[PDB]
Order: structure tokens, then C-alpha cells, then sequence
């Protein structure tokens, strides 16, 4: 057998092995050096097209030969030396001088039209253009370059829902010309979104088929029913013809995915919302967190899709209102523009109103997002949740949004089946780790925080009762005996946040 | 409790 | 290997390469300048007919040589100079001229090719004739022309119901001769009208089949049951044989169509009512 | 016919046999020295290309001649001596040298062959890296090396659940370069985990397929219905193409696996929890016990995964609490880290609390383990158990953990000369490593803590209080008869020594 | 006893 390297050479030199070559010329020269069998040679000598004899010759060869020798010692003799020179050059710039391979023997054939072919065939989604989050896409490309050497590895581009991860990955595999061709030969980008237990097998059914040639897409068997060990073996088999292949797993929810990806020694980019699935993998795991759009990048984004920039003070305020409300979120921001109809700052403040007294449903729209509104996403994010975490979350409604607040201030509303409430913190952490629903902030004092979108989700969604119950159940503990945290001399009066409490009391009485 | 989970 | 010009020369000069030539005269000369091999030359040297030695010489020659030199430097010496003069003249009309013919006309009656064959086979409807809305059909053809370079794009010819959109599309791909042939190679015109959720997949099933060769429409499987990622991969598969292909999506109602159209990086004209 | 050396010569010298040679020159010479036939020579003499006459000469030649002589005694005379010199030189480097190359390295980057290709294709899992248990993985590789000559053998890497066996197997076939390639040709690693009776056949169905060529995985029949003697014959059939093949049987529960493994004369590494399955095999049964991670290996294990080492005394004490509770156990230790969130000794002690007053559920986490928590693992280990041993085990709650205590002190709580108690407690340590035997000073057993806190939040809340009472009863009846040191028999009468924990247990069963 | 083992 060859390996991933010698096959990466056989794959890189394929435009050439297609432009000038013929397996009949080599069948005779190779039956001698012992790398074939008379059915092997039978299968390859009688084939109507040359592309057939070639695909069978390169498939059979990658399995049969002890090395990549008797194919250099042939393109030479056949006056097709323009081939054997390329492959010996690549193998020498592989064994002796490594690294030098990507700049020297790999780069001089890049072509911004070959890329597009590989992306399209690898089901990579069309990269976004009117704005690119520079930083993140850059660091993705960097950290992918650092690992193209590795035999298997995980890159987790994890964030909130609609935070823009998949899109960032779309751009990260579409910006450079290096990642596909130079660093990795091919791309297989598959959308997961699996919740059922059958989803994790079906996914890899479509991997197994994403690999397979346009030929033998016809031969697909009733593979729907076939063991996991066999789909897996069929893959690590069919994975030979795919040297350095990058795998994007857009929207992973089940850690079962990650376990298959890691048993199959695959190279994976993973977009996901729940981060803990990575504890499933014992391996090179690296992370890139897609934070909420900073206040300035949102400006950039607005400018980016034709948005008139403020003048009056209560217009920059209208837009900081939007950025606070849609607590830095690509998707709801896009829905926001798409729903800003006349384009005026006026109708923009209209929406800013519409958002508090009709929730996200005031701006739900047809958007590049698969979802009409962010509530459909967090939906899923909330179903997967530990039952108790579903509870804690169900209660974090009755807080003040966009405010940093202490653990005890949380211990009051958050459930638990004594005197040390850190269990609250453990829950609020799982809660920020798993869909990025909270927000942990270690010092000055161990405090969490709930954002505004992540709040107004819960507003028009939790039981109208459970709100008022949390407000009163809070008003009990409420007495016992700015960029500044609320002091322990003053917790007894949460009345500082009366505004954001009068709005819930008014709410739950309608 | 959770208007159809969301 | 050659390319389109040099193969256009070896193909164009065949009426000529039959009346006077023989590959054996050249076999030694090609075993020599290192562009052949004694099995290659074996394959061409023991052949009953001259048409054999010729068809194998023209097939076999194209893989080994970096260019079409050691065949001009051969018809000269062999008193078959009336060939090498044609080929040197042609190489002069291509090395020495950076202008030739472009995609235009030299085999006239595109009246039955583009007008008859491709429109009909791409299921484009029979354009209206007794009245043409100048302005709009014109702006369509223009704005389509501006984009044939592009890899994928949406043109939304949107209006009221019965406002006349599809007809304008019928005329814009049936009026000019540029859009089909010059700017785009083929046309695929499919009526959507999908309201159900199974419609957006069935549509692209009939795309997938709009692509497929006249051959293997017989072989059509029970393809009705196979994942979306596979129908999509199967199209962008079958989409290799289709350089610059224009897609008319007559009557779109569901944005799911448009999402598929956008995953498959297609070039789409779209008639629709909902903008 | 030739052999591997002489065919290595005819194959190695082919780049050479093409530039200058012709079989016709030799055909007469071979029709002559009586090593060919005029049809053989006919087959090679009327051939269009030279590559034809050559490929037929090298194919056709190998059957008739007893050796590679009348081809050296030919390139000499024909002025093609530059060939026969190479071949005579080579024949000298083999007739005249009893040393060559062995199975070793001359085409380097086994980093992608053995490491990449065969491990992955043999379904060996991606070895752990951030910590390696030296001693054990080492003894595995060694003891595997000693046996590659052998035709069939069992290696039992047995221990507790989550004790780390499979991982050690992952590393032992992924560390060295000897075991795969030098000592054994191929690897087949299959997870058993069979509990049903159809599992032991389905397994070997996927063995049978682990064997099959990349070709004819397509041709896979409805093989599900075909006798056992035939699947077995079909494997030992398909087992010809597999010289020295190592078999990992990750997670064996049923001794029927082992019986099949022993009928098919296979070479097996076996990860398992129940050790007695080896009595099914009458053979070189060899054993390696995965002991509990020593307190120090646990330290190493902690450091390895970015964990801060203690300073204050009641922090090193906090961590000896953790290492003590999870009585040296890889899996629950890992789950423990994964669940140690801020990394602080503080939240670590938080967990130390959480473990006694919420059981294993206090530290259950997403881990490289197939199991949410070790209780999920021991679950099965308790299900497989003899009904009576299921009972004895069910009562061993009410003992003191991490304390060595006499059999008679056990005859009191365990159901039924009462040595039978000892027999059950032996079976009980043999079969999931649930107990712990310690022969002298006196035949005494001991229950560890993880294996205890399993039973706490798991046995019938009543049966706890009943065991507590049935003990305080017979303790009282022995009443009536009248550190590195065992509890004397003058003093069994007061279990009040372990009152602290007895009082805690008590508060559990009655509330 | 043994709450579902
Ligand atoms: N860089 C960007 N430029 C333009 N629009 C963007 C960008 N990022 C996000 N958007 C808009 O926000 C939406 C959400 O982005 P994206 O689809 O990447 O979410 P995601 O991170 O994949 O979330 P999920 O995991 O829930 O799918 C996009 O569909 C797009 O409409
Ligand atoms: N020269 C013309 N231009 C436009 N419409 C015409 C013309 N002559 C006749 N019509 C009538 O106008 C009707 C509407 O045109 P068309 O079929 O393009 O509608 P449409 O835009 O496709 O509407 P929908 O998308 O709802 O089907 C035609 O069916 C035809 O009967
Ligand atoms: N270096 C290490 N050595 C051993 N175990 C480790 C190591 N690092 C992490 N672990 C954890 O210990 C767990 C138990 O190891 P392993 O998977 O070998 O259990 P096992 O012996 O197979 O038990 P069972 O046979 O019951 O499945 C692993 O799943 C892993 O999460
Ligand atoms: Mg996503
Ligand atoms: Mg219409
Ligand atoms: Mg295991």
C-alpha cells in the first residue's frame, strides 16, 4: 500500500495524469514488477474510456504497491517523463526537505477556478462577501495551516446561535488559495444538525458517499441498512483516494459525531453551539470562539450593507439601542436590516420598540439564516439541555439584562434539590458553555450575566406564571437582616433595577 | 412552563 | 499534450492527412527525437490499413510530445511539404496572430441550432411574437450579458400575476443570439410552482435529468428516494459537462428553491410574483 | 520455481532488464539446457513488442528451471555482462552471506504505514498521548513480543471498569513499531461487549469482514443466516491471506467469544473486566492485571492534564480525598477533571463533597469514556453476576471501605463452617474486580470506595438499614460468646470503631 | 433490590 503522502502526490498530479497518460502502457511494464494480478490487469485493460482505466489503475495501485517506485520507473521510459519528474520532485521535497513541499512543488498550479471546483464538489457553501469578520476568518485559516501536518485534529469554531460561525468557515475556506490544494487536497463539508440517534449514522452515510466517485454513485446499495463497523470500515477504506481531506461538520449537536470523527481519525473543522461535546474527544483539540459582534464591528456591518450613519444624538443612540437589544448578534442584526424596510433611523427605532413589546417576532424575516427568527434556533438549544438546566434557564428571565450580578443574587431564583450555593454557579456555567446562553465573568467577584436577546427569547416563551413566581420568590430573599458591581451593603434593594422589573410586572399582568 | 420549548 | 488550436490543426488537416502520409516514415524520427517509444511505434508499425497507422499516429502522438514541432520538422524533409506548409501557416495564424475567431459565426443557420435545437431541448417556451415589450426584454438581455463571466447569480424578473414576466423571459432567450451560445453554452428552463415541501426536491430531480445525456434517460432509477446532499452532489457532479449553463426558474414561490439554487452555485433567471 | 530472493532479483533488476535484453537470444539457449519447450519458446518468440518477449520470458521462466543458473550463464556470453554481474553479485550477497535485512526498515516513514494505514484500517483507536501508564503498556508490548512466534495465545489485560485497559491496548499497539510489521503482520481490533447470545456470532461476522479485501465488501451477502461451523470455516479460510495477525477483543464479557477465539486458533489480546472467562480456554493463557492507579501515578495523571499541585496541607489532603474516594480509577478521575471547571482546589473539594452526598452522579460528565458515569459501567458488571453473588455484593455495602476485615466479620452480613462467604467474595473480586483479597495475616477482604459509593445510591434503601441491623445483631451475638494493623478478634464485638461512617450510612437508610 | 441493577 501507499499512504496519504504518495497518494497526495498521485492526486496533485491528476490534471496531468488525465491530460497525458494511458494505463495499458503500464499494465505490461507493471505485471512484471509484481504489483498486479491477472484480474487486476483484466479489469484495467478492457475499459471503454481512458478515464476508467485511469481511475481503476490509480485505485488498484494505491492498494497494491509496496511503494511509489514502479510508476516513476515508468513515466520515464514512456517518454511521459514530464510526469515522473513531477512525482519524484514531490517525493524528494517530502522525504528529504519537508515543509518546502507546499511552497515549491504544490503551489505553482493553484488556480482560482480549480478551487471553486473543489469547494463546489465538496459542498462548501457560498462564502459571504459584503462584510467579512477579518480577525476570526484569519485565525481560522492560520490554525488550520498549523494542523494540516497532523494526522487527525479538531478545530472548534464555537459560539452562540446566529453568531456567524458557519459563515466564517465559509469565508475561511474561500479566502486563501492555500488551504485547499496547498494544505489540504480536498474538502468535504457536511451539515449535521442531528438530534436523533440515527442522525449520527446517516451523516457518515453521506460522508462515505461524499467521498465516492461520480462513478459508483450509481452502485450505491441498500446501505441504509448496514452496521456501524461496516460503514466505518468502508470509509477508512474509501478514504485512501482522499489524501489530506479537510472535513467541515457544520452544526454538530451530538458528541457521537465527534466520537465517530475521532475513531475515524478524520481532520475536522466543526461549527457548533454546545462546546462540551469536545470532552468526548481525546486528541489535538483547539478552539476558536465566535464572540458576539463588538459594538464597532456592528457599525462596520451596517456600513457594509448600505446603512445611513447617524447624525443626531438620538440616532447613534437608536443604533446603540439596537446593538444592546440584539446583544451583538449577526443573524438578528441581518434580520433587522432586512426588516428595516424604508431604511430610516425612524423605522429603525420603530423596530427597537417592536422588539421589547412583541419580542423577536417583531423582526422575524426571510434571511440568509435557515431560520425566520432566532427563537427557532434557541428552541433546539433549549431542548438538548439537562432538565435542571432547562429549569435554571427557565428562571433567569426574572433578572436585569445587560447587568453583572453575584451568585447569591442568583441563588435566590435558581432551583436546586443547606448553605453553600456553588451548584448555582455550576449550572450557570454549563448554561454559558452550552449554547452560550449566559456569560461568565470570574472577577472582581464570581458573577454571571444574561444578555438582552438571550433574555427576550425567554420573555415571550416561558410560562407567563413562572415569571411572576420568580419575581415574588425573589422579593422574599430581598431583605434578610454603571460599570460598577452592586455591593454587598446594597443587595437588599434590587430596586436599582426597578425599571427592568416594572416591565416584567406590567408584562405578566396581561 | 416552556411554550412548546420555545 | 496539445490544446484546442493544435488539435484543431491535426483534426482540420485530416482530409489532407489521408491523401498523402504514412506514420512509419515518421516512426523512426519520433522514436528518435524522444517523443515516442518502441512499443508505441510497435502499435503503429504493424497495422494492416494505412487508416490504422494514421488513426493510431494521431491518437498516440498527442500524449508524449510537449508540442507539435517534430511533425512540422518532418513533412518538410519527406517531400510531403504541402502538409507542413499548411501546418506552419496555421501555427503562424496563431503564434503570430493574437486574434482569430472568438465565439461567433462561421457555420451559419444558427436559426436551427440555438433557435431550434437548444431552446427546445432546454424546454424554453415558444416566445411571443405579435407584441414584444421592448424596454424590459431588452434590459433582461443586457443585464444577463453583464454577468455571463460570473460563476453564479440571481436575476429576479419580478411582478404581479399575469404581469408578463415569463413571456419576457421567453423572448429574452429567444430574441438575441448572444445569450445562448456566445454568453452561455446551454439553457435549462424549468417551471417550479412548488407549494408543497416535496416540490423543491422534485424540481431539482428534473434539473438533474435536464442535465443527463440523451443516453441514460433509460437507466433512470427509482431516484425518488435518495438524500438531498446526494441529489445536490449528483447535480454539481453532472454539472461538469455543463460549462456556462443558464437556468430559468419559471414561477418560483418558495425561497427553498432559491436556497438550493444558491447551494448549487447556479446561474439563475427567476420569474416570480413574491419579491 | 524460484523463491523470494531470486524473484527479488528478477524483479529488482527490471529497470535494467528493459534497457538491454531480448529473450530470443536466450530462447534457443533455454530450449537447449532443457528448461524451456518449443511452445514456451513459441509463446515468447512471436511477440510484437520487446516488453512482451520480456514479460513472458520472466513469467514463463520461473516454472521450469530448478534455479536461476541458465540465465547467469547467458548474459555473460552475450556482451550483456553488466546484467549477469549484478545478478552474480546479488547471488553472492545471498549464497555467500547469511545475513541480509530481516523485517526492519529500508523505506522510511513507517509513520504513515503502520501508524496511519494499518492501525486505522484495523480499527485500532487513536491512542492516548497526554499520559501513558509506562509500566503496563510496556509489559503488554514485551509480553506480546515474547509470543509472536506462537500460533495462538490469549493475553488478558484485565481490570475494573474504567481501570484503563483498552487505552493501554491502544497505546501498546501504537507506541512501538515492532508489534505491527515486525512481530505481527496485521491488526484487527473489534469491540465485543456482547451480552445477548447472537452477539458472539455477529462479532466474528465482523471479523470475517475485517479480513475481506477492499474488493468484495460490495459482494457482501445476506450472510446473517449461515451456520457457525461455516462462518468459522470461512474465517480460517479467509485467514490464509493473513500471516501473523493480531486480534484485539476490546471488552469481552462472554466466555463464548473466548471459545470461538480458541476454536479459530487466533492470537488474542483481550480487554475485559471479568477475569474468569479464561478458564474457558485451555491454553497459554497469560495475564496482566490493570491495578488501580497508585496515588502517585494519580498525581502524574493530574499534572499531565494541567492540574495545579497542592501547597497548603488541607489541599494535598483534599486531593488525597479525591484519589481515595475514586479508589485509583482512570475514568472517574478523568470525568472528575472534565467536571472541575474553574480548576481551583476549591471547586475540587466541592466535588469531593458532592461525591458522598450525591454518589457518582455528582461527577458524571462527557468523557472519552463510552459511559456518562462509572455507575453506568458497573451496572452491567452487576447484571452479569450470579444471582447469589448479586446478593452478597448487594449486602457488602454495610462494611467499612478502605479497611481490611476478616471473613467471619463478613459471614455476618453476607447471605447463604462459613468459608462459602470467602468463595463468594473471591468470585466477586475475580469478576469485575469488585472486592479485594489479602491472604495473610488472616484471610480478609476489603471493599474499596468507588465500588462502595456505587452501592450506596444504588442498593435498596431498606436493605442498607437491614444490613446495618443484621450486623449490629450478630456483632452483639459474638458479644455474647464471652493502620497497617488488622483488627483483632478480641475486638470485633465493637464495630463502633467505624461508627463515624456507620453513622452516615445510618442517616441514609432511614433518613 | 438493585434499582434496575
Ligand atoms: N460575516 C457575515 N457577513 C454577512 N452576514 C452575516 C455574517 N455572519 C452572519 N451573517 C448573517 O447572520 C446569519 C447567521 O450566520 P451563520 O449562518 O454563520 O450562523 P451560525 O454561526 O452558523 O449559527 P448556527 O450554528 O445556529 O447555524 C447568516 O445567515 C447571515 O444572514
Ligand atoms: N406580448 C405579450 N407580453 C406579455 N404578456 C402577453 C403578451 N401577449 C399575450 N400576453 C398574455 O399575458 C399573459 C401573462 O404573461 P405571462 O405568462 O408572462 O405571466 P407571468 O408573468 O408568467 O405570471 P405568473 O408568473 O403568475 O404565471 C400570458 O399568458 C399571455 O396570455
Ligand atoms: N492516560 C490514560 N490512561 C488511562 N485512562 C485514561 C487516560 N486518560 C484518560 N483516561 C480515561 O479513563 C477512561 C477509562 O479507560 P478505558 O477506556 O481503557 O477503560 P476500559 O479499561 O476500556 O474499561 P471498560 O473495559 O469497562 O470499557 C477512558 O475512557 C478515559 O476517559
Ligand atoms: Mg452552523
Ligand atoms: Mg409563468
Ligand atoms: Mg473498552
Amino acid at each position: 500500500m501507499l499512504c496519504e503522502i504518495e497518494c497526495r502526490a498521485l492526486s496533485t498530479a491528476h490534471t496531468r495524469l488525465i491530460h497525458d497518460f494511458e494505463p495499458r502502457d503500464a499494465l505490461t511494464y507493471l505485471e512484471g514488477k509484481n504489483i498486479f494480478t491477472e484480474d487486476h490487469s483484466e479489469l484495467i485493460s478492457k475499459m471503454s474510456t481512458r478515464l476508467e482505466r485511469i481511475a481503476n489503475f490509480l485505485r488498484i495501485y494505491r492498494r497494491q504497491a509496496s511503494e511509489l517506485g514502479p510508476l516513476i520507473d515508468f513515466f520515464n521510459y514512456n517518454n511521459q517523463s514530464h510526469l515522473a519528474d513531477f512525482l519524484e520532485d514531490y517525493i524528494d521535497f517530502a522525504i528529504n526537505e519537508p515543509d518546502l513541499l507546499r511552497p515549491v512543488v504544490i503551489a505553482p498550479q493553484f488556480s482560482r477556478q480549480m478551487l471553486d471546483r473543489k469547494l463546489l464538489l465538496g459542498n462548501v457553501p457560498k462564502q459571504m462577501t459584503c462584510y467579512i469578520r477579518e480577525y476570526h476568518v484569519d485565525r481560522v485559516i492560520k490554525k488550520l495551516d498549523e494542523m494540516c501536518d497532523l494526522d487527525s485534529f479538531f478545530l472548534f469554531l464555537h459560539g452562540r446561535a446566529g453568531s456567524g460561525k458557519s459563515v466564517i468557515a465559509s469565508q475561511a475556506l474561500s479566502k486563501s488559495d492555500q488551504l485547499i490544494g496547498i494544505n489540504y487536497d480536498s474538502i468535504v463539508w457536511l451539515k449535521d444538525s442531528g438530534t436523533a440517534p440515527k442522525s449520527t449514522f446517516d451523516l457518515f452515510t453521506d460522508i462515505l458517499l461524499m467521498l465516492k466517485s461520480e462513478d459508483d454513485l450509481l452502485n450505491f446499495p441498500s446501505v441504509e441498512h448496514v452496521t456501524s463497523v461496516v460503514l466505518k470500515r468502508m470509509i477508512c477504506n474509501a478514504l485512501i483516494d482522499r489524501p489530506n481531506t479537510l472535513f467541515v461538520f457544520d452544526d454538530v449537536v451530538q458528541e457521537e459525531t465527534i466520537r465517530w470523527a475521532q475513531e475515524l481519525r478524520l481532520r475536522c473543522l466543526v461549527t457548533t453551539r454546545d462546546v462540551e461535546i469536545s470532552n468526548a474527544a481525546s486528541q489535538t483539540c483547539e478552539f476558536i470562539e465566535v464572540t458576539s459582534l463588538e459594538i464597532d464591528e456592528c457599525y462596520d456591518f451596517l456600513e457594509a450593507y448600505g446603512m445611513p450613519m447617524p447624525v443626531g444624538e438620538k440616532e447613534e443612540d437608536v443604533l446603540n439601542k439596537t446593538i444592546e437589544l440584539s446583544s451583538g448578534n449577526p443573524a438578528t442584526l441581518m434580520m433587522f436590516f432586512k426588516s428595516c424596510e424604508p431604511k430610516t433611523f425612524e423605522k429603525m427605532a420603530q423596530l427597537n420598540n417592536k422588539l421589547e413589546s412583541r419580542g423577536l417576532v417583531g423582526v422575524e424575516c426571510i434571511t440568509p439564516y435557515s431560520y425566520k427568527s432566532l427563537a427557532m434556533a434557541l428552541q433546539r438549544c433549549v431542548e438538548v439541555l439537562s432538565d435542571e438546566d432547562r429549569s435554571a434557564l427557565a428562571f433567569a428571565v426574572v433578572m436585569p439584562p445587560g447587568v453583572d450580578i453575584p451568585v447569591k443574587l442568583w441563588s435566590c431564583v435558581i432551583p436546586v434539590d443547606e448553605q453553600l450555593d456553588d451548584e448555582v454557579a455550576d449550572r450557570l456555567k454549563r448554561l454559558s458553555k452550552r449554547g452560550a446562553l449566559l456569560s461568565g465573568k470570574r472577577m472582581p467577584v464570581l458573577t454571571f450575566k444574561i444578555d438582552h436577546i438571550i433574555h427576550m427569547f425567554l420573555k415571550h416563551v416561558v410560562d407567563a406564571q413562572t415569571i411572576a413566581n420568580g419575581i415574588s420568590i425573589l422579593e422574599q430573599r430581598l431583605l434578610e437582616i454603571e460599570t460598577v458591581i452592586r455591593p454587598e451593603d446594597f443587595p437588599k434593594f434590587m430596586q436599582l433595577h426597578q425599571k427592568f422589573y416594572d416591565s416584567l410586572k406590567n408584562f405578566a399582568c396581561c | 412552563m416552556f411554550n412548546f420549548l420555545g
